[PDB]
RNA sequence: AAACUCCAUAUAUAUAAUUUUAAUUAUAUAUAAUUUUAUAUUAUUUAUUAAUAUAAAGAAAGGAAUUAAGACAAAUCAUAAUGAUCCUUAUAAUAUGGGUAAUAGACGUGCUAUAAUAAAAUGAUAAUAAAAUUAUAUAAAAUAUAUUUAAUUAUAUUUAAUUAAUAAUAUAAAACAUUUUAAUUUUUAAUAUAUUUUUUUAUUAUAUAUUAAUAUGAAUUAUAAUCUGAAAUUCGAUUAUAUGAAA
């Protein structure tokens, strides 16, 4: 059963890159929160997947 | 300690959410149980010690991958290709004697 | 800290007498640390070795 | 310059989401209406509050920020047998009716309080709710000393509280309660007060509605609050449900941020608000109605000490603990009131399933979870990622975990 | 009662977790003197603890 | 705008912080004591003062060392040092550091601020 | 470590023949002291050596 | 572009810009067109190399 | 040169009565990789082969030391030692004070800031480390003090245990949650308003200025105490009440 299923992705690539661009001084949770907060906003205003 | 059951986890006797605030640490811990689609079939009892949260979480994930092999030995490759069965040798490198924090040097003046 | 201070200090000086220990309830400067400090003279004096080494 | 146009978001994230009307774009999903008398049909199933319940709860402050409500057109709840049904059965059957809601941060203590409020509204009850006790402990409201009451009075906080009590409870019950004794308050009406210096209320002719609707001067607002509590305590017609959320804040800061004329902190029990709260908890007020209850809830945002666990009998009494971490007076005041503990349990697998399902129906999930992931795997993984059933963490993983 | 008095007079020298009394001495310049000093202090504490008058 | 002893205050700033800032001689603690003595809640603003309250603040704040009095005390202390003939007085006269700092480098702010008529 | 281990082994043998139960050499953690010093005699502080 | 907004939290301002872009309303597109027009203005110098 | 070497890594054996506990460890010996195998797409001296990718077998990926011959008459006679030359009542030896800390200018290194992808408070079943130190000692807990109930911070009172896988230095801090934060009228409060209640809406007040130093920033200085020392003026370190430059 596990053959046909691909390996689940390591981690999203574009989101990792964007976080790393925001991230600075080694503070990644702050960057992820900022990005996740913004994406939560854009969904609430557009009701489309961010 | 991995024993079959439902998706229950405990770190040092505490809940996963209490111990690991970051959701990425929980995701890393759960990845082995996700490479193989058996997230809701095993009970984890993690007893990490040493280092900071990410080192603990990633050591838990590595230990889980090692423990899952005993349950189905012909699932080793899937985990190996997933990279969870390799030990991350990366670690802090010693502060070099004549310079600042290792691999950094004080400002060099031409004249 | 419900227990009255009188009881606590009664235990304090009783133990002090039992264990041969100073009791200074008021906190005045008794200068005890001056006397109790160890003498380091023997060690400092032999910094340069035995002067009676054969020549 | 103007800078901020009339339509624009300028506050931080939490206040922006809390107050921006982001629920306007939410799809109007149809759900069964909350009703304890029909618990058999709404059990283990998401529900929406009744319109009158929504009005009363909004006026009581049962819905707070950081609850993700803005995701949906209106706040919704899940009827959890272990948390909602069990608690309400205990509340109805137990004779003392004095509880404190406890649980891990984010488990849903507030929600359970709001469900209790919904029960009270639909059971023809009067609700007095202290949503954020910090407002009368943080030193951002006026205060004065009333020698007649021997307590410090906070007129702004009172005015808001009576306003909330008036606008939350149905006028029918407040009218149905007649005053047991006369009152004579100063008059502060913008126009009438020029002619009439004082306002009088008489027995069996005016109700508590008129008492709530009167307007006096700040130094007498404490008299009005004491009268209101006494009137509702003596009357034995309607039950009174006194609720306080974030009670751990009260239990931890025994001393407020107010300083008297000698630059000394004003003990909490020297305030009127703290005193009446503790009198109700300890049973000194002694409401006459049998069904009158007192439900308290703690919040994780507030520090923790040895006060509450000792009060709840969870740990013994160590008398050498500093007052900053153990307040014996509050412990004996809580124990004297026979306040019992209710622990909100974490979600199980099936509860998570229902919640996530409803989230799917509301179009609040990512396509990675929906478009591609198996439902079973999704539920299990989220159950794992949410610390085995923490509702806040579950919501965070679904809509606030873009990674 | 004597045990409670003994425990509260030992102060930091007694740990309730394991119930072990603990005491060391090196003021005197020989082991024999320190052992006698410790024994005498233990006798003194026991005598006072048993005196509940 | 609230005027206390000739000091201009905006209507938005807290009493304790504003008092501690504008007046020479009263700091955070003194302002807190002043506000507490007159029964103004900790985070009260300058808008909400009434005329009696402003008068009380001005009256009670005028029974302690005023800006001018405190400046006089400082200047008198410097003058004492200089008239005695002490080393410190000499540094004050020459616009040089007085607390044993190095002059080979820096010592700019001392030259700019140290003097016999220090504010 | 070589002399330590050899002597330990000897201690165990002597104890056994003397009737003394002995558990055996337990490896307590080693202690690493560290000093640093400039290699040059006069002035090359950039060059340092660890002992 | 998101740093030209009045809020004090960049999560809010990032969200506002992203929402605006999602509806095709922002000045960043002009920069993209300018770069492409410049690339066209430099058609013939590309070489296989 | 590379390799042997050391730190680190994976595994095996041994030791430890799992109260020196942690066995998730410590340290002795050994094995392991300067990875192997297969396939294909390449250019080629034609697989009697290289790089490109794939596959599968693996835990397997780093750092440190070692910097040759000669050249720079590079540095060192102030680590120490010797040759030559020079002083020998002085260029040798001791003590009390001062200087090495002076300040026009200039200069190389750094520390701290100039605010909202950032500063401050709080967080007691005390979130989570590693490596080092304690017979010329480390110094807990409790106390009085400033200081209010307490906590935090700094002294004083007294030395608990430990000369160490045992006790102390020592509850790591960022992280994360809550509250606050001037410029900012984007704020407060006075009334009403209400299905945004820790909150929205309407009216009035929230003035006087503009490229600006704030509730940024802590330089300079006044005073009172404290620590070490026999001694704190030239010339030491902390705390408190004021000061609050430049940026
Ligand atoms: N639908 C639904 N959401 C719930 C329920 N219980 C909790 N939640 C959600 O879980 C989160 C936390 O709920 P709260 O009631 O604030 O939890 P709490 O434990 O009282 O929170 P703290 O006081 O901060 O510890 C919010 O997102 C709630 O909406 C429930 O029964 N139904
Ligand atoms: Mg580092
Ligand atoms: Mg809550
Ligand atoms: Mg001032
Ligand atoms: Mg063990
Ligand atoms: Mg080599
Ligand atoms: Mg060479
Ligand atoms: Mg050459
Ligand atoms: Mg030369
Ligand atoms: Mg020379
Ligand atoms: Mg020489
Ligand atoms: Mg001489
Ligand atoms: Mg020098
Ligand atoms: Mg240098
Ligand atoms: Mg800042
Ligand atoms: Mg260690
Ligand atoms: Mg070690
Ligand atoms: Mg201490
Ligand atoms: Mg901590
Ligand atoms: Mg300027
Ligand atoms: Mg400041
Ligand atoms: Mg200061």
């Amino acid at each position: 059963a596990l053959k046909s299923v691909p390996i689940p992705p390591r981690k999203n690539a574009t989101l990792d890159h964007i976080t790393n661009m925001i991230m600075r001084h080694g503070k990644k949770e702050k960057a992820q929160t900022i990005l996740s907060r913004a994406l939560y906003l854009v969904y609430c205003q557009t009701r489309q997947d961010p | 300690f991995v024993v079959r059951g439902t998706g229950e986890i405990l770190v040092n006797g505490r809940q996963l959410n209490d111990y690991f605030l970051k959701m990425k640490d929980r995701e890393s811990i759960m990845y082995p149980l996700q490479v193989i689609e058996s997230v809701g079939k095993y009970n984890i009892f993690a007893t990490t010690s040493g280092g900071g949260p990410t080192g603990q979480a990633e050591s838990i994930m590595h230990a889980i991958a090692k423990a899952l092999v005993v349950f189905n030995p012909l699932l080793k490759s899937r985990l190996h290709k997933a990279g969870v069965l390799t030990r991350d040798y990366r670690h802090v490198e010693r502060k070099k004697p004549g310079k600042k924090k290792a691999r950094k040097m004080p400002t060099w003046v031409k004249r | 800290m419900n227990v009255p201070k009188a009881r606590l200090l009664k235990v304090a000086e009783l133990s002090a007498k039992i264990f041969d220990q100073n009791f200074n309830p008021s906190g005045i400067r008794t200068g005890s640390k001056i006397l109790n400090e160890r003498l380091k003279g023997p060690s400092v004096a032999s910094y340069y070795g035995n002067p009676d080494i054969l020549k | 310059a103007k800078r901020v146009t009339p339509g624009s978001l300028y506050k931080n994230w939490t206040n922006t989401t809390h107050t921006a009307q982001l629920q306007q774009t939410a799809v109007p999903l149809a759900l069964p209406i909350f009703n304890f008398d029909d618990i058999s049909k709404t059990l283990n199933k998401v529900v929406s509050y009744s319109n009158k319940q929504y009005k009363s709860l909004h006026h009581l402050g049962s819905f707070k920020k950081s609850q993700f409500n803005e995701l949906f057109q209106k706040p919704v709840c899940l009827v959890r047998e272990d948390a909602t049904n069990s608690f309400l059965k205990k509340l109805v059957s137990h004779p003392v009716k004095k509880f404190i809601i406890t649980g891990e941060p984010g488990v849903g203590k507030t929600v359970l309080l709001s469900q209790a409020h919904a029960y009270a509204v639909d059971s023809k009850q009067i609700i007095i709710n202290i949503s954020y006790p910090e407002l009368f402990l943080n030193g951002r409201n006026d205060f004065s000393y009333d020698d007649d009451l021997k307590l410090f009075i906070q007129p702004m906080y009172l005015k808001k509280l009576i306003r909330k009590i008036l606008k939350a409870n149905d006028p029918a019950l407040l009218k149905s309660i007649e005053l047991s004794k006369d009152y004579k308050f100063s008059n502060a009406n913008p126009k009438n007060a020029s002619v009439k210096p004082f306002v009088t209320l008489n027995k069996t002719k005016n109700t508590v509605l008129d008492l709530l609707s009167v307007m006096t001067h700040p130094h007498n607002r404490g008299k009005l609050m004491k009268a209101i509590i006494d009137e509702l305590s003596v009357q034995s017609k309607v039950p009174i449900m006194f609720t306080v959320d974030n009670f751990s804040k009260v239990l931890t800061t025994a001393y407020s941020a107010y300083r008297n004329t000698e630059n000394k902190q004003i003990y909490s029990l020297d305030l009127q608000m703290g005193k009446l709260m503790m009198d109700i908890i300890s049973g000194e007020t002694k409401f006459a109605n049998g069904e009158s209850s007192t439900i308290l809830a703690i919040s994780g945002v507030d520090r923790t000490n040895k006060t509450l666990p000792v009060a709840l009998g969870k740990i013994p009494v160590d008398p050498y603990v500093t007052r900053y971490h153990y307040e014996p007076k509050f412990v004996e005041l809580l124990q004297k009131g026979n306040v019992t503990e209710f622990e909100v349990p974490k979600l199980n697998k099936q509860e998570v399933n229902e919640l996530i399902d409803y989230y799917k129906q509301s179009n609040v999930l990512l396509d990675k979870d929906i478009t591609g992931k198996k439902w079973e795997n999704l539920i299990d993984e989220k159950y794992f990622l949410s610390g085995n059933g923490n509702p806040r963490e579950l919501l965070k993983s679904l809509v606030l975990s873009h990674r | 009662k004597s045990l409670h008095k003994f425990r509260i007079l030992a102060r930091s020298r007694y740990d309730h977790t394991t119930d072990i009394f603990k005491m060391s001495s090196d003021k005197f310049e020989h082991a024999s003197q320190n052992a006698r000093y410790l024994h005498d202090i233990l006798q003194r504490l026991l005598a006072e603890s048993k005196d509940l008058t | 705008v609230v005027h206390i002893l000739g000091k201009g205050f905006k209507g938005k700033e807290v009493i304790k912080i504003a008092l501690a800032s504008k007046f020479y001689g009263i700091g955070k603690t003194t302002a807190e004591k002043i506000c507490s003595k007159l029964g103004l809640y900790p985070w009260m603003r300058m808008h909400q003062l009434s005329e009696p309250q402003i008068m009380s603040i001005a009256s009670e704040l005028s029974t302690m060392t005023i800006e001018g009095d405190a400046r006089a005390i400082v200047k008198d202390n410097i003058a004492l040092k200089r008239k005695i003939g002490s080393y410190s007085g000499m540094r004050h006269t020459l616009h040089l550091p007085v607390r044993g700092q190095h002059t080979r480098n820096n010592a700019k702010t001392a030259r700019k601020l140290n003097k016999i008529d220090r504010r | 470590n070589e002399n330590l281990d050899f002597y330990s082994d000897f201690i165990l043998r002597t104890g056994y023949y003397l009737g003394i139960p002995l558990t055996g050499p337990k490896p307590l953690p080693t202690r690493r002291e560290r000093w640093t010093v400039i290699k040059s005699p006069f002035v090359h502080a950039k060059s340092k050596e660890n002992f | 572009s998101a740093n030209q907004r009045v809020s004090s939290d960049f999560a809010v301002r990032l969200g506002e810009e992203l929402t605006a872009i999602a509806k095709g309303t922002s000045s960043a597109f002009e920069k993209r067109d300018q770069i492409h027009k410049t690339a066209i203005a430099h058609r013939a110098y590309i070489q296989l190399k």
